[PDB]
DNA sequence: ACGTATGCTATAATGTGTGCAGTCTGACGCGG
């Protein structure tokens, strides 16, 4: 997978609200990821590594 | 590999299931005699004794 | 391939694997399922025991073939004795309940 | 909250004394004369100490946790053996301790095969003398280099190289597929299998039919020199313990069962067919 | 016989007790060296005790009974 | 060495110490240049005895002079180097450590006996709060957790009256304070009070586990080890390399961990170092001592040298790399070879090459045995010299014992028992093994390159064992289906077809012979065509009333061929047999005849000489595969050009936005779906009859002997199917996801793919061969899964002595009878005097066999429904009857007592779900489905019958269905169920209920890309809840605006929305609601998710109008990959999300009260006076419409049925038949052939368990939930003595779950989960008395079934006898 | 030389290999004659024109 | 004497982290 940003959504992480739940992530070639991704609520979160 | 007339057709079921019928001519002429060039060794060493 | 007796493993002490080191064939629990379904009850327990583990079966076996005598003798496969100790070593009392 | 050994170990530490130059004095001088608490918080003031040391001491033979421990003792026996009078400060005579204790232990645990100090700390010297002669020979240096450089033996440095190859685990997956591990191949030395175990029965019993077959008073001085019916495996001279009592007879008896039992393998078929074997 | 095990099984009727009865005549003539019942021609302990089962002459009441006839000759002959 | 059982206890630290033979108190393994062991070290000799056999260490005593004897010195004993891996060691901890196996394997077993959280109990081992192990001052109370604060607070303030501390040692005392006998009244008295569901669950657990541990004489302190085992060396080796290196197992240098921590703790403990560094050291024992036991669990698995983790103690024991499956109940074998196998055409059944090389090695002790008696050999080492030399005169020896010898011969997979054939070994030289061509079929062996492997049969009663059950001719029919396996294939069956086919005139036509000699005669003599037809004169023999042969001369119109091949034919069959031109299909009817009329022996001979005449016929006609034989269709390119134009026109009315993206992709998949059998059935309309250029006087019309035709139309080789991508049209191909590409292969092979389409073919071709590989894990684990649940089932008793059996009906369904009544009832026990129609004479008995001669009657009286004596309406304990299951299917006969069935059963069925994962996924490609079911045609004249139908008449004059599963019948002159159909919700019917119908008429039509919601009343449509945005969206078009409105569900649908149900609400004129007919209902359809709707609000409507229609879209070829997931879940008994809800006692409906849609039911039965509600959704649909006569369980929702839901109201034969019907279907749509009877097997098998309700005279009570042969053994004494009863109700359990509830332990463990069952079965002291097999195949013992069931039974007698 | 089944061929759908018996036989038919004429001794010229 | 072990060095130094982060369906067990 090649280093830099991506968008992806489990089409159904929770198939009980059945939402397709969109995130975001940051490849590097060295370092941390950086990830962000929604919720049930729609609330912006952040999970690095 | 090597070339060689072939024939499609069943001959007593000594080629039943993709079961190959190889003359003897095939054989004779040794062109299906691979080599195998085997390396062994022999190795002196030093044990407690 | 071909194996009669040869080799044995290091714990397990069935027979090793391949003609790389002249090993017997694997018998799995599936090929066990096939005697149990004919029924070949020795057939069965003569691949677990003489044929692999017990150590009293095999070589008792071997001087009964050249007898001529081909007499099931089992006693019970080693690698089952290293499963006893083995849960042992684990702080479990697994003790051989008698008749 | 925390549930790592490690961070709730290092959180404790991090919440004792950071102790001052006459601060030191004070508790060390009473910590001499026995004070018990003071013995208590110099060690309990110094953990931080360990900790930064034992930081450049891992990946080496035990884990961080370990050396933690292992340094611990070099700081106890440090505060066992500190001199407060002298106006030199206790973090500069710990460090020395701490760095001593981490080695040693980690000399001993880290190799499976037990290695004495004596064995280790000569084969160092000839890995840090290869050090110097690989930079300079930007070639990996041979048992010969290295005896060439210290003036020392060539099979020292070669026996000393061997006790530093290391080990392969008999539960390691074998050529990155994990199908088998070497148990599953490495052969059992003791047991031979039936063939073997029923080729010295077999032999052994037909000797049984050999010694009945040949003379009393030659199949008894035979039998009980070899050790085959008797107790202990005697020689031609101590034969004679026994009702012999010769050396001459005993020699020329023995020789006699044997020349007699040669023709019962002639005729039975072995003799040359069994010299091979 | 070498072939078919079925007109053996006709006879006996369980194909596990069979099997039973066939291995303890076949064990008779390969230690104790009992004489086989039908022509041998050449075939191992085997097949000879189907044989003997498929034609009529072993079974599980005639093996028990033959057995303590020769061991009740046994009891009366040593007291 | 011979036992009765095996127990499992907890390892008190006395009790470790009993087996420890020593202290290790060094990590020192071995000194480095002397390689001996240690001083008291981890090889230690004065702990794990000698290193040779009797020799001590310094070397003092020596061998057996000095037999037992213990040196000075060294201080080692001399005995055998036995002792080094039976000897073990022990450790004194100098603080107390905790078990991780009763800490952290679920149940926290450590907390769920102390009624302790996890938590709670490890901030305490890890030293981060205190913890009260007894409060003398009531002030703090016990098993109350303090924080480094909370411990200094009550130490001044109260102090010592208060007793808590911190680690292991805590919770140690803890556990050795609280009292068994207390808590477990205590807790009995709490549940008098008010119980729940959870706290009596809850309650009843801890109370059995208080008692259990009182009764198991265990210890809660045990949990805690003062004292740590170590294993004997030998079993954790250090071993030399032959290389100079030594190799340990991880085993060594986790003990050095543990032993190296302990030590250290001892040494801070003797400088009474602080507290502080205690804590640490005691921690990192823990974490040493956890990651001996088991590594990857508490937390980072320590990993060691190559980066990996240390593989610990319970790894050993855990799963597939386990003791168990791995070096136990698999095994490597001797008197075991494997090598290329290749054909054997000229050998007979019972026959199979076998190398001499590979044989001469195999069999290694007979050579020597035999040649000590011949005298050759007069020891054996010098028979291993002759043999070695390969003398010429040790080949004829060798030659000798193996004659009346069987061998084995097995091939991987081991699927089904007929995956090991036994043989009699025909020397050949040469490496290559030769094995019989029709059983090819059983092992799915193809020359290809396939390997079997060897085994000898060693014992006399292996070689009767073979000789008997394994031998290839006493194996003939499948164990799955009574059908025969054996079967020729490839060019026997194309051998025959040459012969038995005609041909116009041809030379020497109608011709007059003697015998089928006279047709040989003058076929090889050169003037007869085998296609001549020619009258014969052959001499059947016929079968009479007796055994003996009637005789029967007459002049048979056949062809040359076919009388030649009367020759093979056995007399005892009829000639109308071969009369006709053979095939694979006709041949297998053959070899069934021939054995269900003769038997054995003429089957064997029939079989080998069917196999050497059809090899040699089909070598003589000369069969080929040119490229001018691949003939595709003339007007392909019109076909498909036109068919082209067909989808690009819906393409643009897509775009334009009407015809809807379902709707549309439905619609595409139709006309290509048409297409697809328009080349299909050209192609084979101008290859089947393309011989239409014959002679005689002009012309005639005759079958194509096209090459490639011919080889399918046989039935040798290839189908319709495959020759549609030769010369036809590839098909379309599926993507590695499920879903169907869009554009399929146009081209076929003959005329070459261009650069894409072979991309596309691709897509198709690389999913298709995932599934081979990765799906099959799915269906492989289905057997494994099957057979354990089912190892236990074997045949005990002759007659279980019941009279019980389950009603089969003949499985009538997809117009045409699926399966009939016959094939349902044949072989099977009946377990009610079925007699004929006119009731005055019974016809068959009770005990008696149904054979096909038997079923024959049962045609001729034509059998309406027949009670089967079932497995499950077994009575039997532990096993069943012969009468119960029936006959054998692969023996033909009433089943032998002993045979082990369950095994077979589970075989039978996981063999065809895996198999059917690389037969056709290797050489398929190209999807068929041909859902094209949109009108039902009767096709008989007959009055129409429908049942669960509810009706209403439509605007049209159409009887329009507002009912789920609506059957149509279709009934006879007399009055019996011929033809059957499944109608669909909102299908149009030609003709109502009662009304006589034509043949050939459409009686039923509908629109099948499509479910319709439709209304049973009039008037106008009301939009509630159904708000823009939040539930639907809009979409409208041009100049006028047609807008249409689109539901959306959860998925597409906001937070705001969520409790809002859409429906389209019925109202009048005036703006009422309409109220449903003879119901207090207003009229509301809800509309689901997806569902497309054309009518706006504020439209008028009659009875019978589509309000909306829900897109149907399934264009996914099930196959076996998508409907196995299907059978697991089935088995495994998983609910689903949409249950159907059933009718518990007969009663009197009453709707009752209402949660915002949520409806309840307050049902008041006729003689019950108590209540009883149960809940149910909104959005779902039911059946009945309140007040009403319910019997037991009648259909009120309409949705997928929970198996627990079926056994629990309708009794076992319910769930039984369920299970049957809904297994099979699935089978039946892949054309897998099983018996009822396999599946009743596992059936039975999960109904082992029930829970019990009722208070008995043994101290059973409520919850517990016992085996069901257990205690209706108890209800045996209980009928006899009077007592209490103990009422039931059986559970269904699922197979992973019924594997893992068998009261054998050792085979829970053998199975999975084994860290959590050998925990559980520590703490309960269960001891296993072994009945199931794979608890007597790991211990090596005779299986208490098969061949050994008449042992196991004999040693019984020995403990009945006293 | 070999002789193989012609059912290891509808099945397996791999009619490339009849495709290549064929411009094989074709291939050494050609060879045949250019052998028969190499034998023969015969020109130059007519090996040419062929 | 030989091998193994035990000991001390006195500038000051005092809170760690290293490393893979597209398995997946299914099933409970602790809090919240
Ligand atoms: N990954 C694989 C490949 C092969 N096999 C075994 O090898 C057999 C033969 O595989 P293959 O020859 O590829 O398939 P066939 O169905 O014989 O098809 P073909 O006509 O192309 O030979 C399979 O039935 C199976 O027993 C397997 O178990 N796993
Ligand atoms: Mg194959
Ligand atoms: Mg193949
Ligand atoms: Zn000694």
């Amino acid at each position: 997978r090649s280093p830099g940003v991506f968008f992806d959504s489990d089409k159904g992480k929770t198939h009980s609200s059945g939402k397709v739940l969109y995130n975001a992530r940051i490849i590097p070639y060295r370092g941390s990821w950086l990830d962000f991704e929604f919720d049930p609520k729609d609330n912006l979160f952040v999970r690095i590594d | 590999g090597q070339n060689m007339r072939v024939a499609f057709m069943p001959w007593n079921g000594y080629n039943f299931e993709d079961s190959i019928l190889v003359s003897e001519r095939v054989v004779q002429e040794d062109r299906f005699t691979t080599i195998h060039i085997q390396e062994l060794a022999c190795v002196s060493r030093d044990t407690k004794l | 391939h071909a194996r009669s007796t040869g080799s044995y493993s290091l714990v397990t002490q069935q027979p090793l694997g391949g003609k790389a080191q002249f090993g017997g064939q694997r018998f799995g629990e599936m090929e066990v399922w096939a005697l149990e379904a004919y029924g070949a009850a020795y057939t069965l327990q003569e691949m677990l025991t003489v044929k692999s583990d017990d150590v009293n079966g095999r070589t008792k076996m071997y001087k009964n073939i050249v007898d001529g005598n081909h007499q099931m003798e089992p006693g019970m496969p080693e690698s089952f004795n290293v499963l006893l100790k083995e849960i042992r070593s684990l702080g479990i009392n697994i003790e051989l309940e008698d008749e | 909250r925390v549930l790592d050994a490690t961070q709730l170990y290092l959180g404790e530490i991090g919440y004792s004394p950071l102790l001052t130059a006459e601060e030191e004095v004070y508790f060390a001088r009473r910590a001499l004369r026995g004070d018990v608490a003071s013995r208590r918080r110099m060690i309990e003031s110094n953990l931080r100490l360990v900790v930064k040391i034992a930081r450049r001491y891992g990946n080496r033979g035990l884990a961080l946790l370990d050396l933690i421990e292992e340094g611990n003792l070099g700081l106890i026996r440090a505060v066992e053996k500190f001199d407060p009078e002298r106006g030199f400060r206790f973090s500069t005579y710990a460090t020395w301790w701490i760095r001593q204790t981490i080695e040693r232990a980690i000399m001993n645990q880290t190799r499976t095969i037990r290695l004495p100090i004596h064995i280790v700390k000569e084969l160092n010297v000839y890995l840090r003398t290869a050090r110097e002669l690989s930079h300079k020979l930007d070639h990996e240096p041979s048992a010969e280099e290295i005896a060439e450089q210290l003036d020392k033996p060539v099979d020292d440095v070669s026996r000393m190289l061997r006790l530093n190859e290391r080990i392969t685990s008999v539960d390691t997956p074998l050529g990155g597929d994990s199908e088998k591990a070497l148990l599953d191949i490495l052969a059992d030395e003791k047991e031979n299998g039936p063939e073997d175990t029923t080729q010295d029965d077999d032999m052994k019993q037909s000797i049984v039919k050999w010694l009945f077959e040949l003379n009393a008073k030659q199949r008894e001085v035979l039998a009980r020199r070899f050790g085959l019916l008797g107790y202990e495996a005697a020689t031609l001279e101590d034969v004679g313990r026994e009702i012999g009592l010769t050396r001459e007879r005993v020699r020329q008896i023995q020789v006699e069962g044997l020349r007699r039992l040669r023709e019962i393998l002639q005729t039975q078929g072995l003799n040359i067919e069994a010299l091979f074997l | 016989a070498r072939v078919t095990v079925q007109d053996a099984v006709e006879k006996i009727g369980n194909r596990f007790d069979l099997v039973l009865v066939a291995a303890r005549r076949a064990r008779q003539m390969q230690v104790g060296g009992k004489d086989p019942l039908v022509p041998e021609e050449n075939d191992k302990t085997t097949v000879i005790a189907l044989r003997e089962i498929e034609e009529g002459l072993i079974n599980n009441q005639i093996l028990d009974v033959r057995e303590r006839q020769e061991q009740q000759e046994q009891e009366a002959a040593e007291l | 060495e011979e036992f009765d059982a095996i127990k499992i206890a907890l390892a008190s630290p006395d009790m470790i110490r009993s087996w420890s033979f020593g202290e290790v108190k060094k990590p020192e393994t071995i000194n480095y240049r002397t390689f001996k062991p240690e001083r008291d070290g981890l090889f230690c000799a004065r702990i794990f005895g000698p290193v040779k056999d009797y020799e001590c260490l310094c070397g003092k005593y020596k061998r057996l002079k000095h037999r037992g004897v213990i040196c000075e010195k060294c201080g080692v004993e001399v005995t055998q180097t036995k002792v080094r891996r039976e000897r073990m060691g022990h450790i004194e901890l100098a603080s107390p450590t905790a078990h991780i196996w009763f800490l952290k394997s679920l149940p926290s077993r450590i907390g769920l006996l102390l009624d302790m959280p996890l938590r709670d109990i490890e901030r305490v081992l890890y030293f981060e709060s205190y913890v009260v192990i007894e409060g003398g001052m009531t002030n703090l109370e016990r098993q109350q957790i303090l924080t480094e604060e909370q411990y200094l607070d009550a130490l001044e303030e109260f102090g010592d009256e208060f007793d808590a501390k911190m680690g292991a040692e805590a919770i140690q005392a803890l556990l050795k304070s609280m009292d068994l006998e207390q808590e477990c009244e205590q807790l009995r008295e709490e549940l008098n009070e008010t119980n729940s569901e959870t706290k009596r669950k809850k309650l009843t657990k801890r109370i059995k586990l208080l008692e259990a541990f009182v009764q198991s004489g265990n210890k809660p302190e045990w949990m805690i080890l003062t004292v740590l085992p170590v294993l004997p060396p030998d079993l954790r080796p250090l071993v030399p390399l032959d290389g100079g290196r030594f190799a340990t197992s991880d085993l060594n240098d986790l003990y050095r961990r543990v032993i190296n921590r302990n030590n250290r703790l001892k040494r801070l403990l003797d400088l009474a170092a602080p507290d502080i560094i205690v804590r640490n050291e005691k921690r990192m024992l823990q974490e040493a001592v956890d990651a001996l036991l088991d590594n990857g669990r508490r937390g980072r698995a320590i990993t060691g040298s190559n980066k990996r983790p240390l593989k610990s103690l319970a790894d050993m024991i855990k799963g597939k790399q386990g003791r168990f499956r791995q070096n136990l109940l698999g095994k490597r074998v001797d008197y075991s070879g494997r090598s290329v196998i290749t054909v054997g055409p000229y050998l007979r059944l019972h026959q199979c090459g076998l190398p001499k090389k590979m044989a001469l090695e195999l069999f290694k002790p007979f050579i020597y045995g035999k040649l000590e008696l011949r005298g050759l050999a007069t020891t054996i080492k010098a028979a291993k010299k002759m043999v070695e030399r390969e003398e010429a005169v040790v080949w004829d020896i060798l030659d000798e014992v193996i004659r009346e010898h069987p061998v084995l011969l097995n091939r991987a997979p081991t699927l089904h028992r007929l995956g090991i054939q036994a043989f009699e070994p025909v020397l050949i030289e040469g490496k290559a093994i030769q094995l019989h061509p029709l059983v090819c079929a059983a092992y799915n062996a193809d020359f290809d390159g396939d390997q079997m492997a060897v085994h000898v049969p060693l014992t006399l009663e292996a070689q009767l064992e073979a000789r008997a059950l394994m031998m290839s001719t006493n194996n003939i029919l499948s164990p799955a289906n009574g059908e025969p396996i054996i079967v020729p294939s490839q060019d026997v069956v194309l051998g025959l077809y040459y012969m038995t086919r005609d041909c116009v005139n041809a030379k020497g036509e109608g011709m007059v012979l003697t015998g089928p000699k006279e047709a040989e005669r003058l076929y090889r003599s050169g003037l007869a065509s085998l296609h001549a037809r020619v009258k014969v004169r052959i001499t059947e023999y016929e079968k009479d009333a007796n055994g003996e042969l009637v005789a029967k001369t007459s002049l048979k119109d056949t062809t040359v061929g076919r009388a030649i091949l009367w020759m093979i034919v056995p007399k005892g069959l009829p000639y109308s047999i071969v009369n006709q031109a053979l095939g694979k299909k006709a041949i297998s009817k053959m070899l069934n005849t021939c054995y269900r009329i003769l038997g054995l022996k003429p089957t064997v001979i029939f079989a080998d000489q069917i196999m050497y005449t059809g090899f040699a016929y089909a070598a003589r006609s000369g069969a080929s595969v040119g490229i001018d034989d691949m003939v595709i269709p003339e007007k392909k390119h019109e076909i498909i050009s036109e068919a082209e134009a067909e989808v690009a026109e819906i393409q643009e009315q897509f775009q334009s936005g009407l015809v809807t993206a379902g709707e549309r992709y439905n619609k595409v998949i139709d006309i290509w779906a048409a297409a697809n059998d328009r080349v299909s059935k050209a192609m084979m309309d101008n290859l089947q009859t393309e011989t239409v250029i014959n002679r005689d006087g002009q012309e005639e019309k005759q079958v194509s002997f096209n090459s490639i035709y011919m080889m399918a139309d046989s039935g040798a080789r290839g189908s319709a199917a495959q020759i549609r991508q030769l010369a036809g049209m590839r098909g379309l191909m599926a993507k590695p996801d499920g879903s169907i590409i869009e554009t399929p292969i146009t081209a076929n092979f003959r005329e070459g793919l261009n650069v894409l389409q072979y991309f596309i073919s691709t897509h198709g071709a690389r999913k298709g061969l995932a599934d081979t590989a990765l799906k099959t894990a799915n269906s492989g684990y289905l057997t494994r899964r099957l057979v354990d649940v089912a190892q236990d089932l074997v045949v005990t008793e002759d007659d279980c002595g019941t009279h019980e059996g389950i009603m089969m009906t003949p499985v009538i369904e997809g117009g045409d009878v699926k399966e009939p009544l016959r094939d349902r009832v044949l072989g099977r026990v009946t377990a009610e005097d079925v007699l004929k129609p006119g009731t005055a004479d019974i016809l068959v008995p009770r005990n008696t066999l149904l054979h096909e001669q038997w079923c024959d009657l049962l045609e001729e009286n034509s059998v309406d429904a027949v009670k089967v004596r079932s497995v499950v309406s077994c009575d039997t304990d532990f096993g069943v009857c012969a009468h119960c299951y029936g006959r054998d299917l692969a023996r033909g006969h009433i089943i032998n007592k002993g045979e082990a069935i369950g095994v077979i059963a589970a075989q039978s069925i996981g063999e065809p779900g895996t198999q059917l994962t690389m037969r056709t996924f290797h050489i398929g490609g190209a999807a068929s489905r041909a859902a094209a079911e949109s009108s039902i045609q009767v096709k008989n004249k007959g009055s129409i019958k429908l049942s669960n139908v509810k009706s209403v008449v439509n605007s049209s004059g159409k009887l329009v269905i507002t009912s789920r599963n609506t059957e149509l019948k279709l009934i006879d002159e007399f009055g019996r169920t011929k033809e059957s159909y499944k109608v669909p919700y909102g299908a149009v019917l030609a003709k109502g209920d009662g009304e006589q119908v034509a043949g050939g008429e459409t009686v039923a039509n509908w629109d099948p890309h499509t479910m319709p919601v439709i209304t049973e009343v009039s008037g106008f449509v009301r939009f509630t809840d159904m708000i823009d945005g939040q539930t639907i969206t809009r979409q409208t078009d041009e100049l006028t605006g047609l807008s249409s409105l689109v539901v959306l569900d959860s998925a597409e649908r906001t937070a705001g929305g969520k409790d809002l149900r859409p429906a389209l609400k019925i109202v009048d004129a005036q703006g009422n609601d309409v109220l449903i007919p003879g119901t207090d209902m207003p009229a509301q359809y809800f509309l689901p998710g997806k569902a497309i709707v054309q009518l706006e609000d504020g439209v008028q409507i009659s009875s019978g109008d589509t309000l909306a229609r829900i897109p149907q879209e399934s264009g996914g070829t099930k196959d076996i990959t998508g409907g196995l997931p299907r059978v697991a879940d089935l088995f495994e008994a998983r609910r689903p999300k949409e249950p159907a809800i059933l009718a518990e006692i007969s009663g009197i409906v009453s709707f009752g009260k209402e949660t915002k849609g949520k409806r309840r039911l307050v049902i008041t039965p006729v003689d019950g006076s108590d209540p009883y509600e149960e809940m149910i959704p909104k959005w779902r649909q039911l059946n009945v419409f309140e007040g009403e006569r319910v019997e037991r369980g009648d259909v009120i929702s309409d949705g997928p049925e929970a198996p627990h839901d079926i056994l629990r109201l309708r009794g076992v034969h319910a769930v039984t038949r369920y299970i049957v019907n809904e297994v099979q279907d699935v089978y039946r749509l892949q054309g897998v052939k099983i018996n009822d009877k396999h599946i009743e097997v596992i059936v039975r098998q999960m109904l082992r368990k029930a829970t019990i309700v009722n208070a008995g005279s043994s101290d059973f009570l409520e919850g517990e939930q016992v085996e069901y042969s257990r205690v209706k053994i108890a209800n045996r004494e209980l009928e006899a003595n009077g007592k209490v009863g103990a009422t039931y109700s059986r559970d269904l359990l699922g197979i992973t779950k019924a594997s893992l509830a068998t009261e054998s332990f050792i085979s829970a463990a053998s199975f999975q989960e084994t860290t959590r069952v050998l925990t559980e079965a520590a703490v309960a002291g269960k001891r296993d008395e072994l009945r199931g097999l794979k608890e007597n195949v790991i211990v090596g013992r005779l299986i208490p079934a098969g061949t050994g069931y008449a042992y196991h039974q004999d040693r019984m007698r020995r403990r009945a006898a006293g | 030389d070999i002789v193989l089944n012609p059912l290891g061929v509808p099945s397996r759908m791999n009619i490339g290999q009849i495709l290549e018996t064929h411009l094989g036989m074709a291939a050494k038919g050609i060879g045949d004659k250019i052998n028969a004429m190499l034998k023969q001794q015969q020109e130059v010229a007519k090996l040419r024109e062929f």
